């Protein structure tokens, strides 16, 4: 043994593959990478990037949530994603564009918003 | 000449008078999307009386847990 | 938000045209409003109604264009 | 008499123990000068809520001519049974004249209209024989 390297030569898992789940919400966007069985490995957000409701709800805040979430899972040795998205928010493709641009390989993008057979009475915003 | 090439439940009076039935859930699959929605008369290849009758049977099978009703299940 | 796709990571193709769940989507018709027997066709005739100078200018362009007398 | 149709359900563990039920129901209808025109299996179907702490169950379909009071009586038998866990019965209905009609609907069940928790092979020991050269 020599003295150790200046930047790591090695990484403790190499599971290769996962799913980026995005909840692009009406006030925010939340990005979490999870292993293929849905146990979450790391996450990051719009709102934690110095933004309130009024700015965290934008595709630009969401774009940054994707980068902090790509960094969140770096040690689990994932690089391959597919993508799942829910919620009315605009964090749905600018997020993905910056997700892929933070060193991951996307292959599929699929919606997982639950839609009803009529269902129950909706929540109200602006008394609508 | 006589006769000409008919359309589904067309050129006759005594077909599709009573409802198009639900037990053929394999045939019903033809008349739903990949999100479990109904397709209208112009898409089932049928006219107004028969589409109303299709849409009752399609409804029936899905709420009987026999036909797809969304892209998702649990 | 994203629908489902045969596509290779679409995010650089500016699609919005079908890419919703509620946002300009068909399920917005019973979400968050009353039943309105009249409204949904009334609100078309009303939306169209005020821009009449710009309307009439295209009509006049087309009548002057159509006759082959110039 | 009337042409009738019968649906009933059992657990997944009981999807190859349903022909023993269909024997008795057949014998009620044949006992009544009625006849079995078709016998069919819709297979395992997924449930929005667990019955007796399990998320899936098994559907079967019979198609008959019977006196209407037999099928009144049989709709009540399912509704008094705890092994038969839900039914529907419907008036004025008949079988197909087709052999193996149900295989194409078994195919639809296993593909998009379950959550496929249980093997195809035990649920197929119910109903209509999957004679794939007839259908």
């Amino acid at each position: 043994a020599k003295a150790p390297i200046r930047a790591r030569k090695r990484v403790r898992k190499q599971v290769s593959d996962g799913v980026a789940h995005i909840h692009a919400s009406f006030n925010n966007t939340i990005v979490t990478i999870t292993d293929r069985q849905g146990n979450a490995l790391g996450w990051a957000t719009a709102g934690g990037s110095g933004f309130r409701g009024s700015r965290k709800s934008t595709p630009f805040a969401a774009q940054v949530a994707a980068e902090r979430c790509a960094d969140a899972v770096k040690e689990y040795g994932i690089k391959n994603l597919e993508v799942m998205v829910k919620g009315p928010g605009p964090g749905r493709e600018s997020t993905i564009r910056a997700l892929n641009a933070a060193g991951f390989r996307i292959t599929n993008i699929t919606d997982v918003t639950p839609i009803p057979h009529n269902g129950c009475r909706p929540p109200k915003k602006r008394r609508v | 000449a006589r006769y000409f090439r008919r359309r589904k439940f067309c050129r006759f009076t005594a077909e599709g008078v009573q409802e198009i039935d639900y037990k053929d859930i394999a045939t019903l699959k033809n008349y739903i999307t990949e999100s479990g929605k109904i397709v209208p008369s112009r898409i089932t290849g049928t006219r107004a009386k028969y589409q109303r009758q299709l849409a009752r049977a399609i409804k029936r099978a899905r709420y009987l847990s026999l036909l797809p009703y969304t892209d998702r299940h649990q | 938000p994203v629908i489902k796709v045969r596509e290779n990571e679409p995010f650089d193709v500016a699609l919005r045209r079908f890419k919703r769940s509620c946002e300009k989507a068909g399920v917005l018709a019973e979400v968050r409003r009353r039943e309105f027997y009249e409204k949904p066709t009334t609100e078309r005739k009303r939306a169209k109604a005020s821009a009449v100078k710009r309307h009439a200018k295209k009509l006049a362009r087309e009548n002057a264009r159509r006759t082959r007398l110039y | 008499m009337r042409h009738y149709e019968i649906v009933f359900m059992v657990h997944p563990d009981q999807s190859e123990q349903v022909p023993g039920m269909i024997e008795r129901y057949t014998a009620a209808i044949t006992g009544a000068e009625g006849k079995i025109h078709r016998l069919e299996d819709w297979g395992r179907r997924q449930l929005a809520y667990p019955i007796n702490k399990l998320h899936k169950a098994h559907y079967v379909l019979m198609n008959v001519e019977a006196p209407q009071e037999v099928i009144d009586e049989l709709e009540t038998t399912f509704r008094f049974n705890d092994a038969v866990i839900r039914s529907m019965v419907m008036r004025t209905k008949h079988a197909v004249t087709e052999a193996s009609p149900m295989v194409k609907a078994k195919d639809e069940r296993r593909e998009r209209r379950d959550d496929f928790a249980n093997e195809t092979a035990d649920d197929a020991e119910a109903g209509d024989s999957e004679e794939e050269e007839e259908e």
